[PDB]
């Protein structure tokens, strides 16, 4: 299905889209800023030397080199900005790949929604795409439950689960999956008294 | 709107910030580009999950006491005793006279369905504990998941059964100093309160310079336009126009720099509120300093408070080792 | 241009007590906002007009051509003097009088109906609304929901334990680099 999924839904690449598309506009926003005036007589550099007289014309052209510098600062400037947040996202990538590619990773809701088995990356243009594999309990069924259990005067407790029951018989199991057993020692610890 | 701030309802200037040509599309580009990340990032925090779970109706949660944290019927504003402070201390004429071009966007979440995610994200905490946020959210009571929370330190569970009403009585009056020690504290919402106060120290600093010279005769725009003759007025109207634009240009490109910092924090909350809060961290001095038990999320006007809750070792003793 | 100000804005009266000697009136950020008049002498006010901007809601080209409007910040009780209709065509004065007429702290939008049924969010509004094209051929404004009651019922001796489980397959995107540029 996610062969479909990204073939149907067509903002399933919208990311990287964005990401072409601003540098696109950036460039193009850019190049049509140079047609402008800033107050001077026209864009051409050519008539302003030809018309004006020699030492007004100076002025006249002081406006058109500092309207394109200004115009190159703030297109750098929006570049300093916007890399840092593709260095924020780089280094998510680079911490990503080595935590939930390269291993196991236990923090919460960072390898995929759910309980995370492996990942595999594949390339896309300009950045990166995984597959998080997870793990996804599906039906449930309820039980009654005792946070501990006593047979002759000492309480005992789980190694590693929950007391359950189900009406006449009481069961150790997991936390993930169900699956009964009897009680034996070998899941019971004996601490104090059961008063 | 880049029209309205560097000319006021003048015709020919206007046309005379048109020449400049196509500098004002960028700044509103730029700061719609914001006014949406805004928006967003109260999704990624307080939206962790869909259905929005009802809070239990009956209390007594296993001897524990979290009147001070669920929200509270009597009040007119559904929120919880705590965060009724909050709203209180943090401040924000304010919002009205500053209509000179500029506007303040309302929220597309209001203060309601914030305090209802908040009041989602505490009653299943309670009640399931982490499995919420990975799948169908089960059910468990609350003297265990303090049980299988004192598992992931080490300590084992026989701290808690065995003497349990004692911890009962510590979290109740660690949770009771809690509402004096936030009263008194000058800088205790001091993170929020400077937050709202740059704003509107950044808004007063634009709107104060629209009386100002910046080299020519006068800040008015329609009496010097009489005064003078029509080729001075354009070689004086300039340095008005670029005093502007390049006063204009500063506050927007000081709020990109400031929106990267709250979305560095936004992204910092993002994941407190995905692992303290749906599990237990192994992350030292990340959530809370000690070892972690849970956390309870509330909610602060721009902001959002986390109230964490860790376990320190206290009397000690000396031993012979082997 | 009473008492030699030049400006605009609506004259009306307030609760202040000028000094005898006082004759302007000013703000902390710097602007005039009452005025004594020169032959009656009482306390005036002033107060901005208008101000705000539009926003066009419409839905995709391919299936409308009719749209919506939204104003920002106007009350729907004195719209007409925002609108002002006399310059404006009948076209364009659909959305200055009529039926549908919706008032909300975000503005009063107008050509748009609310609804009462709550269901998810298409287009956000503003304070907590949102639209949706629904046929027929109009477009709404409900309000935004958030999700479903699981309502869970809490006890002291209930568990719930999965007895099975599903393998699923979720896709994230990440950028790495943007495109190299020299000048
Ligand atoms: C609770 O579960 C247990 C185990 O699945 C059930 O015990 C078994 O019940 C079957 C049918 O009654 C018997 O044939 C087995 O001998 C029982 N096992 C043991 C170890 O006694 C029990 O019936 C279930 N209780 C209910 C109310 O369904
Ligand atoms: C949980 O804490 C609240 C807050 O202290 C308790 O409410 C107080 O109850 C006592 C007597 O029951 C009153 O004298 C106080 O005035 C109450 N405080 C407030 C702010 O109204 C509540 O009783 C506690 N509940 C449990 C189960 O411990
Ligand atoms: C656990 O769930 C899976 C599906 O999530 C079940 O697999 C289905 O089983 C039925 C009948 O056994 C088949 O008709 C379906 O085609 C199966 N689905 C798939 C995707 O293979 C499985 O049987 C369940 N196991 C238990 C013990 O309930
Ligand atoms: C059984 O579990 C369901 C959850 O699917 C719950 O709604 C119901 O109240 C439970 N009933 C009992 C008797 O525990
Ligand atoms: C443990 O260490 C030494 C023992 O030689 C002594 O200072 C004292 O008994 C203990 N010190 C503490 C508790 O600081
Ligand atoms: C253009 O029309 C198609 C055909 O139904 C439909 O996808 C939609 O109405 C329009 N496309 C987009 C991307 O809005
Ligand atoms: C709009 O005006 C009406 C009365 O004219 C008032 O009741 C309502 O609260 C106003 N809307 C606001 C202030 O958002
Ligand atoms: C529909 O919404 C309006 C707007 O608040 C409300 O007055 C009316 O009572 C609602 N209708 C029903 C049937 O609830
Ligand atoms: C709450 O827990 C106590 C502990 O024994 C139990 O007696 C009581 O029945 C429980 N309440 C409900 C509604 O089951």
């Amino acid at each position: 299905k996610i062969q479909d999924s990204l073939s149907s839904t067509p903002s399933a690449l919208g990311k990287l889209q964005d990401v072409v598309n601003h540098n696109a506009q950036a460039l193009n926003t850019l190049v049509k800023q140079l047609s402008s005036k800033f107050g001077a007589i026209s864009s051409v550099l050519n008539d302003i030397f030809s018309r004006l007289d020699p030492p007004e014309a100076e002025v006249q052209i002081d406006r058109l080199i500092t309207g394109r510098l200004q115009s190159l600062q703030t297109y750098v400037t929006q570049q300093l900005i916007r890399a840092a947040e593709i260095r924020a996202s780089a280094n998510l990538a680079a911490t990503k790949m080595s935590e939930c590619v390269l291993g196991q990773s236990k923090r919460v809701d960072f390898c995929g929604k759910g309980y995370h088995l492996m990942s595999f990356p594949q390339s896309a243009p300009h950045g990166v795409v995984f597959l998080h594999v997870t793990y996804v309990p599906a039906q449930e069924k309820n039980f009654t439950t005792a946070p501990a259990i006593c047979h002759d005067g000492k309480a005992h407790f789980p190694r590693e689960g929950v007391f359950v029951s189900n009406g006449t018989h009481w069961f150790v199991t997991q936390r993930n999956f169900y699956e009964p057993q009897i009680i034996t020692t070998d899941n019971t610890f004996v601490s104090g008294n059961c008063d | 709107d880049c029209t309205m701030y560097i000319c006021g309802d003048s015709t020919e200037c206007s046309n005379l910030l048109l020449q400049y040509g196509s500098f004002c599309t960028q700044l509103k580009r730029a700061l719609t580009g914001i006014a949406v990340e805004q928006d967003k990032n109260t999704q990624e925090v307080f939206a962790q999950v869909k259905q929005i779970y009802k809070t239990p109706p009956i209390k007594y949660f296993g001897g524990f006491n979290f009147s001070q944290i669920l929200p509270d019927p009597s009040k007119p504003s559904k929120r919880s005793p705590i965060e009724d402070l909050l709203f209180n201390k943090v401040t924000l004429l304010i919002c009205a006279q500053k209509f000179k071009g500029l506007t303040v966007l309302p929220p597309l979440l209001t203060d309601e369905m914030i305090a209802q995610y908040t009041s989602a994200l505490l009653a299943g905490t309670i009640t399931s504990g982490w499995t919420f946020g990975a799948g169908p959210a089960l059910q468990i009571p609350f003297p265990m998941q303090m049980a299988y929370r004192f598992n992931g330190i080490g300590v084992t569970q026989n701290v808690l059964y065995e003497n349990q009403k004692l911890i009962a009585n510590q979290f109740n009056s660690a949770i009771g100093k809690i509402q004096d020690s936030l009263s008194s504290t000058p800088s205790a919402l001091g993170k929020l309160q400077d937050v709202v106060n740059h704003n509107a120290q950044a808004l007063n600093t634009l709107v104060k310079q629209l009386s100002s010279k910046f080299g020519a005769i006068s800040s008015v725009l329609n009496d010097i336009f009489s005064r003078l003759d029509p080729p001075e007025a354009e070689v004086q109207i300039d340095r008005l126009i670029t005093g502007r634009l390049q006063s204009l240009q500063t506050y927007v490109t000081q709020q990109l720099i400031r929106a990267a910092e709250i979305r560095a924090s936004a992204n910092l909350a993002a994941t407190k509120m995905s692992e303290c809060v749906l599990g237990q961290s192994k992350r030292v001095d990340f959530c809370g300093k000690g070892y972690h038990l849970m956390s309870f999320p509330q909610s602060a006007p721009h902001g959002v408070v986390f109230l964490h809750v860790t376990y320190v070792p206290a009397q000690e003793k000396n031993f012979t080792t082997a | 241009n009473f008492n030699g100000l030049k400006g605009t804005g609506v004259l009306t009266e307030s609760n202040k007590k000028f000094l005898p000697f006082q004759q302007f009136g000013r703000d902390i950020a710097d602007t005039t906002d009452a005025v004594r008049d020169p032959q009656t002498l009482e306390i005036l006010d002033i107060t901005p007009c208008s101000f705000g901007g539009v926003s066009v809601i419409t839905p995709g080209t391919n299936t409308s051509n009719q749209v919506a409007v939204l104003y920002q910040g106007v009350n729907c009780t004195e719209v007409p003097v925002a609108i002002h209709a006399d310059q404006l065509t009948p076209t364009w004065r659909v959305y200055s009088t009529g039926s549908n007429v919706f008032q909300t702290r975000a503005g009063c939008l107008i050509g748009a109906e609310y609804v009462n049924n709550s269901y998810e969010c298409d287009i956000p509004i503003g304070a907590g609304i949102c639209a949706s094209y629904q046929t027929s051929q109009s477009i709404i404004a409900y309000t935004m929901s958030l999700g479903a009651e699981n309502s869970v019922a809490y006890s002291n001796n209930s568990i719930a334990i999965p007895t099975n489980f599903t393998i699923s397959v979720t896709t994230e995107i990440l950028p790495v680099s943007m495109t190299k540029t020299s000048v």
